[PDB]
């Protein structure tokens, strides 16, 4: 009945310049792959082209040139569409992972999409209009000012890499690669080794560390990006959270909120050079199919006896992250045009990885 | 084109490789001198994926001889193969690790490791096209195991794309002559899972049981162990040097054999081992070779299949014969124990077949097998290791050197994963 | 001149292409050397031969072929065998390890290493053809280098020349025997190869060559060797129309346009009727009638598949040797009597016939016995899709473990390719159930 990991996908919408360059062939083109159909389901590649009856009958046994139904029907936990705003979008994302960090469960969540689908837009946003990150912290602190009578709170902010299955501080740079190490504690706390640690009293100091972080972040150009990640940033608020007028002694609480950014995956197509490139690819990838291997186990409760943690750093980094115990939601954010039309189908499925509703 | 570097770490990897590069030497027609005497032209049509040319038209072995103590070198070089390899490749320090996993590790091999590592280079630099790497050690002892996984990290730091094959002896739970083993092995166990592609788990007690069961040998002695182990390295790399009907190299093995990136623990063998009086009375057949194969009893590892399933396995064959005999067999073998094969993988057997048989037989078989029953190897390990801990019976001599508890706990939290991953697959749907 | 280009990729297509010009070597008379003895002795200048070989000035004869590997060990046997001196030194290899049995390797990363100099060569060898009738591509579906570099290498041919035709002569692996782990997740991943930039694709399988050389031949423990020379009969079969005159002459662009009835429908069948050893050579009249009925069986059939559980779409028999048409007649009229060949109801034609005059030439130190007729079948039938369900459940059942995944994946593959590649190959076998219902 109950499943602690959900998917939410959101649906970019269409750019002015994209759709003004795009509409004129509906009136390259747009051709709209993505169609909502409802809120937990959405269609990829419909058959809605206006004339369509001159090759319909091709699919009735006459000529046998195209057989092949590309439209998929997709189901997901949450569909977020392309006027939903990043309040509508906040508000049944990651409020309950909050509510769960302050009871004192570990909290996670996730950020995927290829090049261009609007990641950036939605976790980040703008000054103007911020994203999901900002609302989080915000009613972080504002929950913790109206909370501070009869309890004493505590935050911690690290922000790390993943990176050649290598872990890399970010707001410490400088330091060796091997020197970071998970050590897994006997009391189930990953506490990787020689983490830098600060406190922020702010959102404002938390975006100022955020950004901080970003500029060490590893990054090279790509096909058509300019900026292309190449690494897993993993962010992580540690609440520490003690009783200030009741028990006042050494037993106290702490919890941990994950906002997990995840590379893309790459077809190596795309790199001809290659070289380092491919090889960051290659682990990039690698990774990828390590999570989907530990959140389709978690889903499945046949599977439950060993969800392979050890097969990337980033799934071990999580390991007391994904259970039951822990919320955890996904973002998926996909583009409706057709120039990322393969790519977005790949995300799509990989969403569709999290839990296989064969039901349409 | 496609050429390995092969390292030799501690005494018992030092020796395996000397009985190797004799057994190798001897395939491709080389004398001690390093001239080449052979009588057949495919001997140097692909000599360059082991050794290295030299003036005088001689034949420099790609080895790479790493210890801390010199005994053993002096042992070598004063062996009959001895002359044949550089004198630059011996690096060894004076001060042994004294079974110590730490002193190997941390404190002894910290400094010989630069060495061996610029004689690595220089040799690897050299190469057309690097195939991968090849060790030889021990875990359960002192200088092999931590030299050697010191090595195989850095190399994995600095050839991330190569293949780095390992053939391993694991300590056996009744031939023992070393108390600390089972620290050794799991700290090397704990380095190997994560930084190999292949490890070939290689185990005295299955060799001894060989050497007496089937060889019918009265007094093994390890020249014995040596020979069966230096086969099994030989056969595996066969379809690099020469050619055949079906080729078969390191990398489409690791493809072919590791299901998931963890489970890369095999278990070796050699198919015609017989006694010299017994020869005459059998028939040497394909058919032949599978039944002694997959008997469990010639084994190098000491893990009986019957109590687990075979997730993978490879048969490389060498000499004149018909596919369709061999492929005919292995579908036998598939069929009629299909208990012992896991259900989600329809062809559990890579085949491959070289034309060109091991000098002295009409044809030979190597076996690669990947089962859940290595599980029960590491689960004897664990359980010393425990008993150990517990008590923290000889830890002050691993602290002593700079280690920590935390590392001992991470090693054995990491080899119960290993189980539990073998596990997992034991019992399937 | 009529021209075809061979193209051999992987250990399969080598000793395949290797069999087969022994045999074109055996046929025209032309020696390991490439020197033709007869063009000395009597003086020459009326053979066909141009079909496969381009002649230079002292009177060599140098095949039209490109044999590719990512490995040397194949090709560097071939530079050192007995017809080292026939082909071209451009026999090309990757001076690096082989693509290790996955689609990835051979596709993305180490292909594109070697894939301009091949489209190089074919380049030459096309503007040394006049009349270039199309490309003959030999590999292997369950393999390496023969899947995805076959792959890479079809996409540039059809984006570069188009409008030539294209044949694939593959081998399928068998249901049972199978001698890699990973082969039906290369053989899914060539499914849009074989479909989309194929012309007509040629499927065998090992065990059903295998059964054939046990059961007809009397050869208890064959070799790759005799499979090779079976299929380089069959392939010599369907190119004698363009080499020599005949009765009725059937070229490819013929060939294809009565065998294939759709667009995506383009995998038959291929058969051999007269395979026998010489000793049961004797005892046996091996006229046109019994041979044509021998290309029926599905004994006989060199993809193990029952025809007899689905329907003929088309048929195309190419007969060499002493052959007379209403022989041919007549044994086609035999064929329709009987009920359990079935046709479709919208094929009431059926049959495309062929007859060349020069019959099968025997290979010194062969198997198949010396004869004076031959026929080829090639069969447009439904019942192959039943073989591609049986590799369809195999991939199965490692995809939903993701088993063997991580390879493919860490080697510029997405994991997406390959759930599609598992849809494309369903339409496919959706296709082959719904041409076989009859017209309402
Ligand atoms: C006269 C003769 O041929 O007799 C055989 C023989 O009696 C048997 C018993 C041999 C013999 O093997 C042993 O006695 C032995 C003892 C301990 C460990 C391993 C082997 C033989 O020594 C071993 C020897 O093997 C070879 O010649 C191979 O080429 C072998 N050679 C070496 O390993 C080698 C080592 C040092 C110096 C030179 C060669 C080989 C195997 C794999 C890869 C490369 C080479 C063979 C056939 C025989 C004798 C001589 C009795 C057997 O071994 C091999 C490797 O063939 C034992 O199982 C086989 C079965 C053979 O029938
Ligand atoms: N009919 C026939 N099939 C062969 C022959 N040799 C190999 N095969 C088939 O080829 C398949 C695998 O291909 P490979 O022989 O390994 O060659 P490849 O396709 O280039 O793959 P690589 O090993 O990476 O080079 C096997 O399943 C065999 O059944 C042959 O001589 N004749
Ligand atoms: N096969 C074989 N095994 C050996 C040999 N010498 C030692 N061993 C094994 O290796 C273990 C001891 O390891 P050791 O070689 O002393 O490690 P080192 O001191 O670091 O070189 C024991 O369990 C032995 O069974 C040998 O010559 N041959
Ligand atoms: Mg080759």
């Amino acid at each position: 009945k109950q499943s602690s990991i959900s998917v939410a996908v959101r649906v970019r919408p269409f750019t002015e310049a994209e759709s003004n360059r795009l509409v004129k062939i509906d009136n390259g083109g747009l051709r709209k792959i993505i169609n909502v159909v409802d809120d937990r389901m959405l269609i990829f590649d419909p058959p809605e082209t206006n004339p369509l009856t001159k090759m319909q009958r091709n699919a009735f046994p006459n000529s046998f040139k195209g057989s092949r139904i590309r439209e998929h029907r997709f189901v997901f936990d949450r569909l977020f569409d392309e006027d939903c705003t990043q309040d509508q979008v906040y508000r049944n994302t990651t409020q309950p992972l909050l509510d769960s960090v302050l009871d004192g469960y570990n909290a996670t969540v996730f950020a995927y999409g290829a090049t261009g689908c609007g990641k950036t837009h939605t976790i980040s946003g703008t000054p103007e209009d911020p994203g999901v990150i900002f609302l989080t912290m915000k009613e972080l602190y504002n929950r913790i000012e109206e909370l501070k009578d009869t309890k004493i709170i505590d935050i911690s902010l690290s922000y790390l890499e993943i990176y050649n299955e290598t872990i890399r501080d970010l707001l410490n740079p400088m330091t060796q690669c091997k020197n970071l190490v998970i050590r897994e504690d006997a009391n189930n706390k990953i506490s990787v080794s020689n983490l830098s640690r600060h406190r922020p009293n702010s959102v404002e100091e938390v975006m100022q560390l955020i950004l901080e972080g970003n500029k060490n972040r590893t990054c090279s150009p790509t096909e058509a990006n300019a900026t292309s990640s190449r690494s897993h940033a993993v962010l992580q608020i540690n609440v520490i959270q003690k009783d200030r007028t009741g028990d006042i002694t050494e037993e106290h609480t702490f919890a941990t909120l994950s906002i997990i950014d995840l590379a893309g995956s790459e077809r190596a197509a795309a790199t001809k050079n290659r070289g380092a490139r491919l090889n960051e690819g290659a682990n990039i990838n690698k990774s990828l199919l390590a999570l989907g291997n530990c959140i389709n186990a978690l889903c499945d409760p046949r599977r439950r006896n060993h969800v392979p943690y050890r097969d990337s750093k980033l799934t071990r980094l999580l390991k007391f992250s994904l259970g039951g115990n822990c919320k955890t939601v996904m973002i998926v954010c996909v583009s409706p045009s057709s120039q990322h039309y393969d790519e977005t189908l790949n995300t799509l499925k990989y969403a569709d990885r999290a839990k296989e509703i064969k039901t349409k | 084109m496609r050429e390995i570097v092969h390292i030799q770490a501690g005494q018992c990897g030092n020796q395996i490789g000397a009985k190797f590069w004799e057994v190798i030497s001897d395939e491709h027609g080389i004398d001690p001198t390093g001239s080449y005497h052979g009588d057949s032209d495919l001997q140097l049509e692909r000599i360059n994926v082991y050794y290295n040319e030299a003036t005088g038209n001689k034949y420099v072995p790609r080895a790479i001889l790493v210890d801390l103590e010199p005994g053993t070198m002096d042992s070598v070089r004063s062996g009959p193969f001895g002359q044949i390899f550089r004198p630059d490749n011996f690096v060894f320090g004076q001060s042994g690790a004294g079974n110590n996993w730490a002193k190997g590790h941390y404190t002894e091999g910290a400094e010989l490791v630069d060495s061996v590592l610029d004689v690595v280079r220089k040799e690897s630099e050299s190469c057309d096209c690097l195939q991968g790497f090849q060790l030889t050690h021990s875990l359960g002892g002192g200088t092999g195991s931590g030299m050697g996984t010191l090595l195989i990290s850095k190399i994995r730091e600095e050839y991330p794309d190569r293949i780095m094959n390992t053939f391993s002896v694991m300590p056996s739970p009744k031939v023992s002559d070393t108390v600390v083993e089972p620290y050794n092995a799991t700290l090397s166990v704990h380095q190997l899972v994560e930084n190999t592609d292949e490890t070939y788990c290689i185990d005295n007690e299955a060799l001894y049981d060989i050497c007496f069961r089937t060889l019918k040998l009265t007094t093994p002695t390890y020249g014995d162990l040596n020979h069966l182990v230096s086969a099994t390295m030989s056969g595996v790399t066969t379809c690099l040097r020469f050619p055949g009907q079906l080729n078969a190299d390191l990398r489409k093995l690791a493809v072919n054999m590791v299901p998931f990136p963890r489970l890369h623990f095999f278990m070796p063998g050699f198919a015609p081992l017989t006694s010299r009086g017994s020869q005459q009375y059998r028939a040497l057949t394909v058919p032949e070779l599978t039944q002694q194969m997959f008997d469990s009893k010639n084994m190098m590892a000491a893990c009986d299949p019957r109590h687990g399933r075979y997730l993978t396995v490879a048969a490389i064959f060498r000499g004149r014969m018909s596919m369709k005999e061999v492929d005919e067999q292995m579908l036998n073998v598939q069929n009629k124990n299909s208990s012992y094969f896991v259900e989600w993988i329809p062809n559990n057997v890579k085949t491959a077949v070289c034309d060109i048989p091991p000098r002295g037989l009409k044809m030979s078989a190597t076996f690669i097998g990947n089962s859940t029953a290595i599980q029960e190897l590491f689960k004897r390990i664990s359980e010393q290791f425990t008993a150990m801990f517990r008590r923290k019976a000889f830890l002050h001599w691993y602290t002593g050197e700079g280690m920590d508890e935390m590392e001992f706990t991470e090693a054995e939290s990491n080899m119960n994963d290993l189980v539990s991953e073998y596990q997992q697959y034991q019992d399937a749907t | 001149m009529r021209e075809c280009i061979s193209i051999h990729v992987g250990q399969a297509g080598v000793q395949i292409g290797n069999a087969c010009w022994e045999l074109y070597c055996l046929e025209h008379g032309i020696q390991p050397d490439g020197q033709m003895p007869s063009d000395k002795t009597i003086g020459g200048g009326d053979d066909s031969f141009n079909t496969f070989f381009s002649e230079t000035g002292a009177g060599k004869h140098v095949p039209r072929a490109v044999f590719v590997d990512l490995e040397p060990t194949v090709i560097d046997e071939v530079r050192t065998g007995t017809y080292r001196q026939l082909f071209h030194p451009e026999q090309l290899i990757t001076g690096k390890e082989d693509a290790a049995n996955n689609y990835a390797r051979g596709h993305y990363t180490i292909g594109k290493e070697i894939i301009d100099l091949v489209l190089d060569r074919i380049r030459k060898l096309a503007d040394q053809c006049t009349g270039l009738q199309g490309f003959l591509v030999f590999h292997s579906f369950g393999g390496g280098t023969g899947s995805g570099f076959t792959s890479l290498l079809m996409e540039r041919l059809s984006v570069d020349y188009g409008k030539k035709s294209k044949l694939e002569f593959s081998i399928y692996p068998a249901p049972q025997v199978s001698t890699a782990v990973v082969e039906p997740y290369n053989s899914i991943l060539t499914t849009h190869t074989t479909l989309e930039h194929s012309d007509c694709a040629f499927m065998v399988d090992n065990e059903a060559i295998y059964d054939i050389c046990r059961r007809n031949l009397d050869i208890e423990r064959p070799t790759y060797t005799n499979l090779n020379r079976l299929i380089s009969q069959i392939v010599s079969s369907i190119t004698a129309s363009l080499r020599f005159d005949g009765a009725l002459n059937v070229d490819l662009t013929e060939f294809q346009t009565n065998l294939v009835p759709y667009p995506r429908i383009h995998f038959p069948l291929a058969t051999y009727a007269p395979v026998i050893s010489a000793e049961k050579a004797y005892h046996e009249q091996l006229s046109v009638a019994e041979i044509t009925n021998a290309c029926f069986e599905p004994a006989n059939q060199m993809v193990k598949c029952d025809p007899r559980h689905g329907k003929y779409m088309a048929c195309c028999l190419l007969y060499r040797g002493d052959v007379v048409p209403k022989d041919v007649n007549a044994a086609i009229a035999t064929i329709k009597t009987k009920r359990s060949i079935q046709f479709v109801d919208w094929c009431p034609t059926g049959f495309k016939v062929g007859i060349n005059y020069q019959p099968p030439t025997v290979v010194p130190g062969g198997d198949l016995a010396k004869v004076q007729r031959a026929v080829c079948m090639l069969s447009n039938t439904t019942a192959i899709a039943e073989a591609w369900a049986r590799l369809d459940h195999k991939f199965d059942l490692m995809y939903a473990k993701r088993a063997f995944v991580h390879w493919y994946v860490g080697e510029g593959m997405e994991e997406g390719e390959f759930s599609e590649a598992r849809e494309d190959m369903a339409a496919l076998e959706k296709d082959y159930e719904e041409v076989g219902v009859d017209s309402v």
